[PDB]
RNA sequence: AAGCUCGUAUCAGUUUUAUGAGAUUAGAGGUUCCGGGGUCGAAAUGACCUUGACCUAUUCU
RNA sequence: UUGACAUUGUGAAGAGACAUAGAGGGUGUAGAAUAAGUGGGAGCUUCGGCGCCAGUGAAAUACCACUACCUUUAUAGUUUC
RNA sequence: GAAGACAUUGUCAGGUGGGGAGUUUCACAUCUGUUGCAGAUGUCUAAGGGGGGCUCAUGGAGAACAGAAAUCUCCAGUAGAACAAAGGGUAAAAGCCCCCUUGAUUUUGAUUUUUGUGAAUACAAACCAUGAAAGU
């Protein structure tokens, strides 16, 4: 209350690391008890932010969720007390998702790890090259919930990155959800998902296909259309030569009249 | 204002008190400003400026770049004098590290992140195409100005001011507010 | 003053008599033991007839 | 009700004349690589086993 | 019911704070070692101990500046209790 | 005897006080809660001008791989196409493509919708675009 009692909270997070050691379930009363004190605003340290790390890190399911969720809560601040962001993404992609392929965690934990990852990735400008094939797999409309996978994919997009590995994600979900007899809810999932991409890594698509998927603006469905228009106003104001003529909106037109001579 | 000429007359006669330790004093100016918080996301990126780094600078290119930089007095870089690197981490940090800057073809600007991945890219010396102040957490900040030019002191700090005590110091000499 | 419906919402955080007793959904729920009744005028005709006597032929398609 | 500009001819509960204005795949099989059971597997992206959902050919407009 | 003022005078001893002047500090792991952090860089040299070049580490140590926190030393006075 | 600068007493200021008084009765849709909700993000809220060229939807016949749908050629086709889902209007266009521009510009008054504006409407002077031009 008055000052904070270091040569208490010093000692009592001894106990967490030296819980998150026995490899049973023991360090669920240093995670649960963490997260409470950062939410009261009572550990906010360096220090405390390694044990949620090291919980990620972890082997149990319980305890690297409680990580997960902790540096979950859009994320807080204590991803600006991180000693090394890289390494961290590298060594989860690595350790549960692709490395072994122990197959433990079930879909709606894979998912909360992936919306991790890209977000750490997206905000702090990192390079790991494997999430953008394995988010491959399960970019089927097919498949279990995908409108947070796809949400987390744009997260994870640069203007830093080839765009050759993200060509390849544009394309399968070009095939697989704008293609010939989707429904309309598809179709507008796959722009708008592939808009929010182009937002972030402009010169991932290019102009041959943009035209492919300005088609849709005047698509009677009404979700199409408020897709395609939002990508038009964002490749208005960015590469308009991308777009012909008939899109450049009475600015984009002027601005490129002026500077094409 | 003419105050910054009395600062910098007298330092460089510090300029001549404790003459040379056999290398030279670059210029640096320090700025501290209150009433903004880095925790939150209020950040600022410019870079409107112009030295002397003692330039140490690495170009990766092609044989249309190699022959044209081996002029200049420039480090010069194949791509595959980077392909066979990729194997040690310390050894492609070691590079990382060594130069002051970093620069490469509009080519190879799609291949670097492949090979030099990880590292030149949170190290904040990313390479840029051919033919900084960032406020990521603190309240602090430094910034290389000049040699041993009171023109240029005023001409970063209204920049800096225009993005938003003052100090300018040298490699070893005192400060001066 | 701390025992005002004013202060009461405000510390924890609309419908005549909803009280310290008997929030909303109660309130509702005692007034069908009374208000199954019929509104008239001063001289006497019906303004609002009462609950599920509205007497109205619907369109029955 | 009290009046005040003046006493034209304009008017009219009327007429005349002209003229406009959804559910069905049983029958075949491929997948789920998040649902995995089965004898087996130090070890295995398997022989096959079913729950399935999946892509299908049907019918009305 | 609890607080302030007044009635309300005569004495004493202690604790905390304003306000200045100072003084020092940092173990998740690896690393010689207990790395706030940031920026300049390869000696002022009593020693050339050393700083650079050498690992290991997100970050590298001499030398000199910046401006964050943490803890303590003294009472011109200031007051409160 | 006790107690003592506290209690008390006086004035202010918070709290309690039905004991008592008076009185009333614009949008599809991933992202947090109540239940299949009101709310929070981001996401739509939209290229007009004047010159030329050309006809659309659909069907039939026909061509290696090529099939009901890949590209090519011919015939029919008053619109069955498109122009922000059963409707009016538009076919050497009011539609698609192409060329040039950005009159979606200022000043002076007039009309309809409407006393308040805005909207649309025509009207003259200038700067302008367009086409060979009429003219817009």
């Amino acid at each position: 209350t008055n000052g904070k009692n270091q040569k208490l909270n010093k000692s009592t997070q001894a106990v967490c690391f030296n819980l998150l050691d026995q490899p049973d379930s023991q360090g669920i009363w240093a995670t649960k008890l963490t997260r409470e004190l950062w939410r009261r605003g009572i550990w906010d340290d360096s220090r405390t932010v390694e044990i949620m790390t090291q919980a990620a890190l972890h082997q149990d399911v319980k305890i690297v969720m409680s990580g997960v969720m902790f540096f979950l809560d859009l994320n807080f601040s204590a991803i600006h007390l991180l000693r090394d962001p890289q390494g961290f993404a590298e060594k989860l992609f690595k350790e549960h998702l692709s490395g072994k392929t122990k197959n433990k965690f079930d879909m709606e934990q894979k998912i909360s790890l992936m919306q991790l990852l890209s977000r750490l990735i997206g905000t702090h400008k990192l390079i790991v090259l494997g999430i953008y094939t394995f988010f491959l797999k399960y970019l089927t409309p097919k498949q279990r919930d995908v409108t947070r996978i796809m949400s987390a994919c744009a997260q994870a997009c640069h203007d830093l990155v080839p765009p050759e590995v993200i060509n390849v994600m544009v394309r399968k979900i070009a095939d697989e959800f704008v293609s010939d007899g989707v429904a309309n809810e598809v179709a507008a999932a796959g722009i708008n998902t592939i808009r929010e991409i182009c937002s972030r890594a402009p010169l991932a698509i290019d102009e041959i296909l943009l035209q492919d998927l300005v088609e849709y603006k005047g698509s009677k469905a009404k979700g199409v259309n408020m897709a395609a228009k939002s990508l038009i106003a964002l490749y208005r104001d960015v590469a308009p030569e991308m777009l012909k003529k008939k899109d450049r909106g009475k600015n984009a037109a002027m601005e490129v009249q002026e500077a094409k001579k | 204002s003419s105050q910054v000429r009395e600062h910098v007359k007298e330092l460089l006669k510090y300029s001549n008190e404790t003459k040379k330790r056999n290398f030279l004093e670059t210029v640096e100016l320090q700025v501290g400003l209150k009433n903004y918080d880095p925790q939150r996301d209020k950040r600022f990126s410019g870079s409107l400026k112009l030295p002397r780094p003692n330039m140490s600078i690495c170009i990766f290119g092609d044989a249309f770049d190699v022959d044209r930089a081996k002029s200049c007095g420039v480090d010069a870089m194949s791509v595959d004098d980077l392909k066979k690197l990729n194997k040690n981490k310390k050894l492609i940090k070691k590079l990382s590290k060594k130069y002051n800057a970093f620069i490469a073809s509009e080519v190879l600007i799609k291949q670097v992140p492949r090979l030099l991945g990880p590292q030149l890219s949170k190290a904040g010396k990313f390479p840029t195409p051919v033919s900084k102040f960032q406020l990521k957490k603190v309240l602090c900040l430094a910034v290389a100005v000049g040699n041993v030019l009171v023109n240029q002191i005023l001409m970063s700090v209204n920049f800096f001011v225009s993005l938003l005590s003052l100090v300018v110091k040298s490699s070893m000499g005192p400060a001066f507010r | 003053t701390g025992k005002k419906e004013k202060s009461r919402r405000i510390r924890e955080g609309r419908v005549k008599g909803e009280n310290f007793y008997r929030d909303s959904k109660r309130v509702k729920f005692l007034n069908m033991y009374t208000s199954g009744k019929e509104i008239r005028n001063k001289k006497g005709n019906l303004i609002r007839a009462a609950s599920f006597q509205d007497s109205t032929i619907p369109d029955a398609r």
